[PDB]
């Protein structure tokens, strides 16, 4: 029971800042040491930094060394993350986790020992406008699904940047779903699918709306899906 | 950054092997190596810890050992499960950590999976916004590999086809996606538009129909 919620995903123009919140819970907030990592598309983890919650020092990479603060509200209990100067190679997904044990003896700062990490937030850099989606629901179809059960779903059409989520029932519904990874169009914007199989015996009593959700432009749509006619 | 092989391919019930080698000041003087597991899509993952430790809750499969200025991961029991891309990550000096490359492991012998496709066709709604896209969701296929094509009728469709690239499922398989963007007069024009897709062989071919 240990659980450290980052905030939401960010849209940037190159050369701005941004600042990254994450609130671990379940544990005591100055006990552990707080470690800042970053994956950036076809790499691997890089780690950026450290933060000692009890005394608010910090120790960064050499290649960040200028460009990262770390900082604690210890009255909330949420550290922070801001990175300045920001172009195309601070693309990536952003990853706090907890490090050592702090103790007044011996220094555990440096102990690469993430037991707990993150959800993760996505940062896009680009000098490109923010997109909201379009959504259209996609009706129910028995034709290639397995027995008395029915596939529908919802398209999310032309957005910028990664990522939405998509939910059903407002979370209720978890049951059956696939979210589709987006596709990147020569339009330069992204689109995906999230499709559920449902009974088919439960149409018209039972409701199906997704609940599509992009921070980066603040937008929230809930697409009620019904059955077609002809 | 310390050297990881790209990938390492293994059968099941196997033993493999993943490296990570840094310097002397890093990785060959001390004992501060960790070990992480990524699921496609998903956040890492706590395996191994100062070399040897296991953290609870993670499969005894699991191993680490070191020699000079090379970590290693050794994976004993080899399963489908144990598909992922592996990091290492060590003390890499001035209190710092330095991270590994990563890892993607292959496990061979996997079977194979046929592809399952649903078509959908434009909703009056966005035919309303005076736009049309057809909706081909392909999943369930292995290996990763499968070629989309869209049909007008009976004749090929090139143009505004946008196709995904194969992704890991979480069941080791795979999933991809094609959209075709059309006008509803298109739409409306023609008898039929299909997504067919073809993977080792076999094709599949879904067709729709304007209302």
């Amino acid at each position: 029971q240990v659980q450290l919620v980052q905030s939401g995903a960010q849209m940037k123009n190159p050369g701005a800042s941004v600042k990254v919140s994450c609130a671990p819970s379940g544990y005591t907030f100055t006990d552990f040491y707080i470690h800042w990592l970053r994956q950036a598309p076809g790499q691997g983890l890089q780690w950026m930094g450290w933060m000692n919650p009890q005394t608010g020092r910090t120790n960064t990479a050499r290649n960040f060394q200028g460009r990262v603060t770390m900082t604690r509200d210890t009255s909330i209990g949420t550290a922070y993350m801001e990175l300045r100067s920001l172009t195309s190679d601070d693309t990536a997904i952003y990853y706090c986790t907890t490090g050592g044990w702090i103790s007044l003896y011996y220094d555990s700062s440096y102990y690469p020992n993430f037991d707990h990490w993150g959800q993760g937030t996505l940062l896009t850099v680009s000098g490109a406008s923010t997109k909201g989606p379009s959504v259209f629901p996609l009706a129910p179809s028995s034709k290639s699904t397995s027995g008395g059960t029915a596939a529908l779903g919802c398209l999310v059409k032309d957005y910028f940047p990664e990522p939405v989520t998509v939910s059903w029932n407002s979370g209720a519904l978890t049951s059956g779903v696939h979210t589709f990874p987006a596709v990147l169009q020569s339009s330069g914007l992204y689109s995906l699918s999230s499709v559920v199989t449902v009974p088919s015996s439960s149409l018209g009593t039972q409701t199906y709306i997704c609940n599509v959700n992009h921070k980066p432009s603040n937008t929230k749509v809930d697409k009620r899906v019904e059955p077609k006619s002809c | 950054a310390l050297t990881q092989p790209a990938s390492v391919s293994g059968s099941p019930g196997q033993s493999i092997t993943i490296s990570c080698t840094g310097t002397k000041y890093d990785v060959g003087s001390h004992d501060l190596v960790s070990w992480y597991q990524q699921y496609p899509g998903k956040v890492p993952k706590y395996m191994i810890y100062e070399v040897n430790k296991r953290p609870s809750g993670v499969s005894n499969r699991f191993s680490g050992s070191k020699s000079g200025n090379t970590a290693s991961l050794t994976i004993s029991g080899l399963r489908a499960e144990d598909e992922a891309d592996y990091y290492c990550c060590s003390f890499g000096g001035s209190a710092t950590v330095v991270c590994g490359g990563g890892t993607k492991v292959t496990v061979l012998g996997q079977p194979k999976g046929a592809p399952s496709v649903t078509l959908f066709p434009p909703s009056s709604e966005e035919l309303q916004a005076n736009k049309a896209t057809l909706v081909c969701l392909i999943s369930d296929f292995y290996p990763g590999a499968v070629t989309v094509a869209w049909k007008a009728d009976s004749s090929p469709v090139k143009a505004g086809v946008e196709t995904t690239t194969p992704s890991k499922q979480s069941n080791n398989k795979y999933a991809a996606s094609s959209y075709l963007s059309l006008t509803p007069e298109q739409w409306k024009s023609h008898r039929s538009y299909s997504c067919q897709v073809t993977h080792e062989g076999s094709t599949v071919e879904k067709t729709v129909a304007p209302t």
